[PDB]
């Protein structure tokens, strides 16, 4: 319960706790039968009768409305932190319950010794954060969680984001040529700067659609992080099976002797270890039964060979079946390159409003949504496959490209020049690296030769 | 050496009718020949105890 | 190492700790060294070291 | 053709002084360049010699002082020239080969611009190449270039029967329809040109796109060596069906014969115009471009290029010459084996520096950095604050070697394997064993075991340490192809045993000679002793100050540490080690119950 | 989610 | 089974740095002949002599 009137970063105190209660039930043991800590753990989770149990539905709860909507992920050290101006405060948490010092870690000087070193947890969600999620959530909540994310991400894709595309793309320009480098640099800023003026003081873009893209992008580095994290819990699972199920090592061999002997020789050192052929000799057969039961179920484990962030990806691509997405076939027959009625120009666009230095009194991009805007509007562009032309046919990247080439430096509307290009440049680094997971996670159309008349 | 001068001389007295744009390959030919010709004979200058 | 080890692998260790407790008290020396020297790799607590 | 422009006005030097157009061709491809290439290594100074042959004639005064004026502008301009060019092509060919990437049937339509893309980025090169070796002659963004070069190979082996139903549709349907046009209305012709006209007609016809489906085999040497007989029928002197009345026909059997080289004749053409052979006689430059590369972050991720190249070695032969194929053949493969060594060592070192960074940020996390809170809240900086982004144009030493990382294992990760030779290798194993190795001589390292003062790292901070290794190097699988559980198997499955498989202390064994011979001996010295209470050894209060405390490596906390890092097998070994003391200690009893 | 009404 | 829906199968496999072939580059002597004019007369429509 004092787990369930808290954020989601107090998992790490909250299995401290229960760590503390397993010690308490050992000791007290040794005297006293009670029940089993798994009997009485289910118990108290409600998960005896039911399926999932309170922590995860509280997990759920703080994911789907304080987690998505609130943090800013960091690529480079792999942390969530709260963002500045946070978007909703609704959650209305459950009021804490309180006791005596000996329901909690013991005492008065205890609960204080506990409350400070669990408070370095408070202020980010990482690693140890995913380790004591899966660890606690099993299978079965991780599966159910992800689920649910699943309904989340199609709840919002096909909502209210689909609606502010539909608007956009009335709004936005009906044609865009990429103007050639002889126009200058600070010319085709200024070109850009009156084509996508709509966009650019378009009110709401920056507070409810980049808010919705960063809910999107949230969730699926999320997936993408608790599968890491259960990958790695799973491998350290299988190291510790290794005695009882005669997965030796591989010995060195010096001058002058024989692996396979060797090897032989560990195997018959270790013999006594192997549980199946020990319980198959001496067991019972209901004995038996279990034992080959629960080795079939400890050996086969996720982690060796098998993967699950393409089915979730697989699963987001079918979501985009609305014709607004990949627009009208082009006219040439092959692709669209002047017209804007796909969906990688409006994110080209919305790139271009984000890219733009801000006043000092106001907020960057990175500093509200962090890194999940990006893995949301990259995730979109790869699903419908329209990466590469992203690339190519881009206002941001071909501004940079000619400012490179012609090296020049001014104020367009009061936007610096070179500050901008800086921008651009380290958020394409950031766009080639996403676009390229997202790839590699995911792994004609012939023409006719002229006809003489 | 000596086959190349003779198909050279052999060219010289046909009077052949040269174009890079229209006889493409008999051009290029041509002027390649000659062209490996001398780079050989350079080539070989340039060893210094052929002697 | 049996508190790790309960906590990484619960159902060999489950196997484990059954077979361990309800060996027959009428079984010899041979048998029991074998169930002990297994149990004892488990980090179960034995009446009988088998490694002393 | 700066080479035939160079010698053949010079072998016909007569004509320089009596036609304008030779002279200017002859001005403009000297103050092209500054050193010809004789051969693949050999090379002549163009200006120098020049001089040297005009002098002695008494006609030319005026050629003399072109050429120094040539000298002069291709000293001045050639290298910017040159270096806007290269410029120009890598953005050129990015585009290209993104463009054909994404719609792979145009590839049929646009094959001459693949070509014609290809024959201008191997000239620039090799006129880098040349140049810089001898007399702006540092590029560091050659890697793109070669790179975008190996990617329109590519896509040209990849989608050559796209190419092969374009291109036998073409000839099939127009250039067959068209040349019989012309044909038909030539006046007189005598037996063998009408015969070989015939012949390419009809075997025009006689082809279907059903045969590039089936999988034939094509083959038009005969037709292409019929047309260049013809040139040479109808090109002499005294001909009846003279050529230069009839240049249409030759454009069109021009264009005619590209179309056929286009069907069945894809991979000559690759080696005729993308060919980079000529850097098996630069090693030295070619490995310091390498080298280059490595060293910037934006450009490893093209790093893949340069083993690539060493496919090319082997077009450089020639049957009259089969002494130097062995010797060609070794050195390319010593080359693509260094150059992908290298690649995963810059692998392992950032993830190494990363992993570094990854265990100071994990170890801000441990209880003991409280004392000071407590302390201020009985008597009377913080984490996750490195994270906060206010801008992106600040860049943290974690970040650049995120970049760096990743931007290298792009190009790591590139191709499945290459042929060299008829070797296959297989870049992504060589990280593998890199890491593996570099895994577990970081795993004994951080044990920080010294014996001159027996001291050793506490159980739960390598646990820690070992733990953000693990993270980190789980989050490669987002960038190569590899299999990283199988890394972590190895290497962890390894450390449970006395010794590696390769004959070295593990971490097992250093921990169990610190327990035997520094623990247990100064507690039956008599400075430390079991408190049931705590489940633990504590320092006793004695005059002597043991060095380290026994109660932060015996407490449930670090054996419980101690059981995760050597699991059942290490566990065993150190029980072993134990009950070995115990057996002396029982000898030497039984001695004294005996006397 | 419909999870979201059964916990609430 | 719950969780088995969201999974699907990966593809790794187990290599090694470098594989020979199964026969190497036999080499072959230098053997000096003439200029024959005459090794072109199958291809195409050939004019012997």
């Amino acid at each position: 319960g004092r787990f369930e009137s808290e954020d989601l970063t107090s998992i790490v105190e909250l299995d401290g706790l229960l760590e503390i209660n397993r010690m308490t039930h050992k000791l007290l043991s040794r005297y006293l039968t009670l029940d089993g800590f798994d009997a009485m753990f289910r118990e108290a989770n409600h998960n005896v009768s039911a399926p999932y149990g309170r922590i995860t539905l509280h997990v759920f709860w703080e994911l789907n409305y304080d987690f998505l909507p609130n943090y800013c992920y960091n690529g480079s050290t792999n942390r969530f932190v709260r963002t500045v101006l946070p978007f909703s405060q609704e959650f209305q948490r459950d009021k804490q319950p309180n006791a005596q010092p000996q329901y909690l870690h013991g005492s008065k000087a205890l609960n204080l010794a506990y409350s400070s070193i669990y408070g370095s947890y408070r202020n980010f969600v990482g690693p140890p954060h995913f380790q004591v999620i899966c660890r606690l959530l099993g299978y079965q909540g991780i599966a159910v969680v992800m689920e649910e994310l699943l309904k989340v991400v199609k709840s919002l894709l096909q909502g209210t984001i689909l609606q502010y595309v539909k608007t956009l793309m009335e709004v936005m320009p009906k044609i865009c040529r990429l103007p050639r480098h002889e126009y200058g640099s600070p010319g085709i800023l200024e070109f850009f700067h009156h084509q996508l003026k709509d966009i650019v003081e378009y009110a709401e873009l920056k507070t409810v659609c980049f808010q919705n893209l960063r809910e999107v992008g949230n969730a699926i580095l999320f997936c993408l992080l608790i599968e890491q994290s259960l990958s790695l819990e799973e491998v350290c699972d299988l190291l510790h099976a290794a005695p009882f199920q005669n997965i030796l090592p591989r010995v060195h061999v010096k001058e002058g002797e024989r692996l396979d002997a060797k090897m032989k020789r560990l195997e018959s050192k270790y013999a006594p270890l192997h549980l199946v052929p020990l319980i198959e000799r001496l067991g019972t057969p209901q004995q038996i039964a279990i034992a080959r039961e629960g080795d079939l179920l400890t050996k086969e484990r996720l982690c060796c060979g098998l993967s699950m962030f393409e089915v979730i990806l697989t699963r987001i691509r079918s979501f985009l079946d609305d014709p607004i997405w990949r627009g009208p076939l082009p006219s040439n027959g092959v692709m669209h390159v002047d017209e804007c009625v796909e969906f990688h120009r409006l994110w080209s666009a919305m790139q271009f409003v984000y890219c733009i230095p801000v006043g000092t009194h106001e907020f960057t991009v990175e500093q509200c949504f962090g890194d999940g805007l990006h893995w949301a509007g990259c995730m979109i562009i790869v699903l419908l496959g329209q990466q590469r032309r992203f690339a190519v046919l881009d206002f941001c990247y071909h501004l940079l490209k000619v400012q490179k080439h012609d090296g020049k430096d001014e104020i367009i509307k009061n936007v610096p020049l070179k500050k901008m290009v800086e921008r651009i440049r380290k958020f394409q680094i950031l766009n080639d690296e996403i676009i390229t997971i997202l790839d590699k996670y995911l792994k004609v159309r012939c023409f006719q030769p002229p006809i003489h008349q | 050496k000596d086959h190349v001068c003779e198909l050279l001389n052999t060219i010289d007295v046909c009077q052949v009718f040269f174009d890079i744009t229209v006889n493409f390959d008999l051009t290029k030919n041509y002027l390649d020949l000659i062209i490996t010709y001398t780079t050989l004979m350079i080539l070989l200058s340039r060893i210094e105890e052929r002697k | 190492l049996r508190d790790v080890l309960s906590y990484h692998i619960p159902f060999l260790v489950s196997s484990i700790e059954d077979f361990k407790d309800h060996i027959p008290r009428e079984t010899d020396m041979k048998v029991a060294m074998n169930v002990y020297e297994l149990s004892s790799a488990a980090g179960l607590p034995c009446e009988i070291d088998p490694a002393l | 053709m700066e080479k035939w422009i160079i010698f053949g006005f010079i072998l016909c030097h007569g004509i320089l002084n009596t036609d304008a157009t030779a002279l200017n061709l002859w001005k403009l491809a000297l103050q092209s360049s500054s050193c010809l290439s004789l051969f693949r290594d050999e090379v002549f100074h163009i200006h120098k010699a020049a001089e040297d042959l005009f002098v002695n004639i008494r006609g030319y005064n005026k050629r003399i002082n072109d050429i120094r004026e040539c000298k002069e502008a291709a000293v001045s301009h050639a290298g910017s020239m040159h270096r806007e060019r290269r410029k120009f092509l890598r953005s050129a060919l990015k585009e290209l080969a993104t463009v054909l990437s994404d719609q792979p049937g145009l590839l049929g339509p646009k094959a001459l611009f693949v070509f014609m893309a290809l024959s201008f980025a191997r000239d620039e090169i090799i006129w880098l190449l040349r140049h810089a070796d001898n007399m702006d002659f540092i590029d560091k963004h050659i890697a793109e270039l070669i790179f975008y070069m190996e990617e329109l190979r590519a896509h040209v082996r990849k989608y050559g029967p796209v190419m092969q139903r374009y291109y036998v549709q073409y000839l099939s349907g127009f250039d067959a329809v068209v040349l019989n046009e012309l044909v038909q209305n030539l006046s007189v012709c005598p037996e063998d040109e009408s015969i070989i006209m015939s012949s390419f007609v009809n075997t025009m016809t006689s082809l279907s796109v059903k045969q590039v489906e089936d999988g034939e085999v094509f083959d038009f040497r005969g037709m292409r060596l019929d047309w260049f007989r013809l040139q040479a029928y109808t090109s002499v002197s005294k001909a009846s069906l003279g050529l230069a009345d009839h240049r249409e026909l030759g454009k069109m059997m021009n264009t005619i014969i590209f179309h056929t080289k286009m069907v069945d004749s894809l991979v000559e053409m690759l080696v005729e115009t993308s060919d980079l052979s000529i850097f098996c006689f630069y090693s030295r430059a070619f490995e310091k471009m390498f080298q280059q590369c490595l060293e910037l972050p934006s450009q490893s991720r093209y790093s893949i290029a340069f083993p690539l190249l060493c496919t090319h070695f082997m077009s450089c032969t020639h049957e009259l010459c089969p002494e130097e194929r062995h010797h060609i053949g070794d050195r390319s493969l010593s080359l693509c084996n260094m150059f992908l060594d290298e690649m995963a060592k810059q692998a392992r070192n950032l993830i190494t520096d990363i992993c570094t960074e990854q265990c100071t940020l994990s170890d801000q996390l441990l209880p003991k950095h409280c004392a000071k809170t407590i302390s201020q809240a009985v008597n009377k900086e913080k984490p996750g604050v490195e994270s906060m982004r206010k801008n992106r144009l600040v860049v943290t030493n974690l970040d650049k070697l995120h970049t760096a990382l990743s931007e290298l294992c792009f190009s790591i990760n590139y191709v499945p394997n290459m042929v060299v030779w008829e070797h296959t290798f297989t870049p992504r194993e060589y990280l593998t064993s890199h890491l593996e190795i570099r895994f577990t001589k970081s795993i004994v390292g951080m044990t920080m075991y010294n014996q001159a003062t027996q001291e050793i790292a506490k159980p739960s901070e390598l646990l820690t340490s070992v733990r953000a290794y693990m993270t980190v190097l789980q989050s490669i699988e987002n960038y190569v192809q590899i299999d990283i559980t199988r890394v972590f198997n190895n290497v962890l499955l390894q450390q449970t045993q006395h010794l590696d498989s390769h004959g070295e202390p593990t971490i097992t064994s250093l921990y169990t000679n610190w327990y035997l011979e520094t623990l247990l001996r100064q507690v039956s010295n008599g400075h430390i002793a079991y408190f049931p209470a705590m489940k633990a050894f504590v320092n006793l209060p004695t005059e002597n100050e043991l060095t380290f405390n026994a109660e932060e490596y015996s407490d449930i906390s670090e054996m419980r540490s101690l059981s995760e890092l050597l699991g059942p097998y290490g566990m065993k070994f150190l029980s072993e080690s134990l009950m070995w003391h115990i057996s002396s200690q029982v000898a030497e009893l039984k001695k004294l119950v005996v006397e | 989610s419909v999870l979201l009404e059964a916990i609430r | 089974r719950e969780i088995g829906i969201l999974t699907t199968n990966k593809n790794t496999s187990r290599t090694h740095k470098i594989i020979a072939p199964a026969n190497l580059e036999r080499p072959v002597r230098y053997i000096r002949k003439p200029i024959d004019y005459t090794i072109l007369d199958d291809i195409g429509h050939g004019v012997k002599v």
